[PDB]
């Protein structure tokens, strides 16, 4: 099946994370920038152009950090013991009811590991664009989960919660506001 | 293990697994990583084949100091606790992780160190860090073919 | 060598108990069939003489330094080959820039 | 190697507090480079007020001089004064070819 840049779904996971949908876009190239600049939009850096753009790795570790998070949600059960971020999660929830998490979830990494080398190859500047909306897809494909109903709410908080995980962590990448640089305890401080 | 130590200006005697080398740049998954060394994980061969499980050997050795973040897939944590450990002047390691923009301030200044620092000849530009990756794969390749005998 | 689907990690093998079955940081289990039971092999005397000089070999006619021989080439017919040495078992092999092989190495 | 190489970004963060200003102030921004820089040749000051006439190498080997020649730097240094709640108070001086 042909595949096409979809901009609509990069504006809906806009509105359900409250902020502006050039933050989305602008995953992988906030360096050289402050924040400030990223949401306003402005000195976006042109599409990447050759497979060596470090633009595309940084944006399909943003989309590994989702899936390999996911599968933790997904398989509780099967951990020793569960990692932080979804201890809080799953927290009320039961053994039999964790075994469920694993047949309940749907499988949504699809076939983005294969379907990102070719394009990352042939067409540098669309494999920034798809790994972006297969990061929105995902989000959506989770946020929009409706049954059974104890799901909703663990899945809808876990969604919520890794992408603005990965975007304030890509947010962190950025340039640097005024703050107090005694924070760090000795005499100086370097660049 | 394979571990790589840069020693330079800003780095003296700090030895970094090298998957958490490649992995601060992004590509965090193991497949790019390998298909980076052996440049295919497509065809077999008897080389290949070596390469492929003593990278796989070195990505499962624990490391006693690195232990933090070796299994971290996120590239902002990996790039915050290098430069927590290498940057000097910053004594609290715990009082500026409360202030984002002290946070902000030790990624920015590490990834510029880490552009001017690993691999210069490649580039000192963030937008060469792949083809450094690349160079870097081909330097491990090297060593592992002269392993071979 | 085993890469997560969903992680592309590499996988650890955890032979447990009948069955190998591989195992993801992220939870995610693959097992496997047959043809994973390979745990490790080591062949003697091999591994040499194809993969570590293919390149020389192929770029040994072009090479000026390469010693050569007065000898005819089956195929092309010129009255010089490239005459090389490889090994311990001191193999001699004559190729020329026509391809032509001897049909050894 | 003066220009390109010798470039300094070092930050200070005082506890000097005999002002308003000044206890609102804790960190100081010292930046500074150098675009010039040249060797001349060699002189020598025959009486200790001259003029520094030429140094010529039999009088550097006889007196157990020695012969080098002289480096003339020039400096732009730029100071910024940090201060909370995100001032930024910024002096900049420019410094003749000095010796
Ligand atoms: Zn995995
Ligand atoms: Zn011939």
């Amino acid at each position: 099946e042909p595949w096409t840049f979809d901009y609509g779904k990069i504006i809906k996971t806009a509105k359900i994370l409250d902020i502006s949908p050039a933050v989305i876009e602008a995953i992988g190239a906030m360096e050289g920038r402050s924040y400030a600049d990223i949401r306003e939009g402005q000195g976006a850096p042109p599409p990447p152009t050759s497979m060596d753009d470090p633009r595309l790795m940084a944006v399909d570790s943003a989309v590994r950090i989702f899936l390999y998070n996911y599968n933790c949600l997904r398989h509780v059960s099967t951990f020793n013991k569960p990692p932080i971020h979804v201890e809080r999660l799953v927290k009320h929830l039961s053994y039999e009811e964790k075994e469920d998490l694993e047949k309940v979830l749907p499988n949504v990494v699809n076939e983005y590991h294969t379907t990102f080398k070719h394009l990352r190859v042939t067409d540098p500047a669309s494999a920034l664009l798809y790994s972006i909306e297969f990061l929105c897809i995902s989000f959506l494909t989770l946020y929009e989960i409706k049954e059974p109903s104890w799901v909703v709410n663990i899945v809808r908080e876990f969604a919520l919660t890794e992408l603005n995980t990965i975007i304030q962590s890509e947010k962190l990448l950025s340039k640097p506001g005024a703050f107090n640089f005694m924070i760090f305890g000795e005499d100086f401080v370097c660049s | 293990a394979i571990t790589i130590e840069i020693n330079s200006t800003k780095f003296s005697k700090l030895r970094i697994p090298w998957y958490l080398i490649f992995r601060m740049f992004g590509m965090t998954g193991d497949d790019s990583i390998i298909e980076q060394v052996v440049f295919d994980l497509e065809s077999n061969s008897l080389v290949n084949t070596f390469m492929i499980e003593i990278l796989e050997k070195s990505i499962h050795v624990l490391d006693p100091i690195f232990q933090p973040v070796q299994h971290e897939l996120n590239r902002e944590k990996i790039i915050q606790f290098l430069s927590e450990k290498v940057s000097k002047f910053v004594s609290n390691p715990s009082a500026y992780k409360s202030d984002e923009n002290a946070v902000q301030y030790l990624n920015e200044r590490q990834l510029t160190i880490l552009d001017k620092i690993l691999l210069p000849h490649m580039g000192q530009t963030a937008d060469t860090r792949v083809r450094k990756l690349r160079f870097l794969g081909l330097l491990i390749h090297k060593i592992l073919l002269v392993i071979m005998n | 060598m085993k890469i997560c689907k969903a992680c592309s990690s590499c996988m650890v093998r955890t032979y447990v108990d009948g069955n190998i079955i591989f195992r993801c940081s992220c939870g995610e289990s693959v097992q496997g069939d047959s043809q994973n039971l390979l745990v490790s092999s080591k062949v003697y005397h091999t591994g040499e003489m194809e993969d570590k000089y293919k390149i020389f070999i192929k770029n040994a006619p072009f090479d000026p330094t390469n010693c050569q021989i007065k000898k005819d080439c089956p195929n092309c017919h010129l009255d010089y080959l490239t005459q090389i040495c490889i090994g311990s078992q001191k193999i001699i092999i004559l190729v020329c820039r026509c391809g032509y092989m001897s049909n050894r190495g | 190697i003066v220009k390109q190489m010798f470039n300094v970004d070092i930050t200070y963060k005082d506890q000097r507090d005999h002002t308003e200003i000044d206890k609102l102030r804790e960190s100081v921004q010292i930046q500074f480079n150098f675009t010039d820089v040249n060797i001349e040749r060699p002189q020598h000051r025959n009486y200790s007020q001259g003029n520094k006439i030429n140094l010529l190498p039999n009088k550097a080997r006889l007196c157990g001089l020695s012969y080098s020649g002289p480096v003339n730097l020039a400096a732009e240094v730029i100071l910024t004064a940090h201060y909370s709640n995100g001032r930024q108070e910024v002096k900049r001086a420019s410094i003749p070819p000095f010796q």
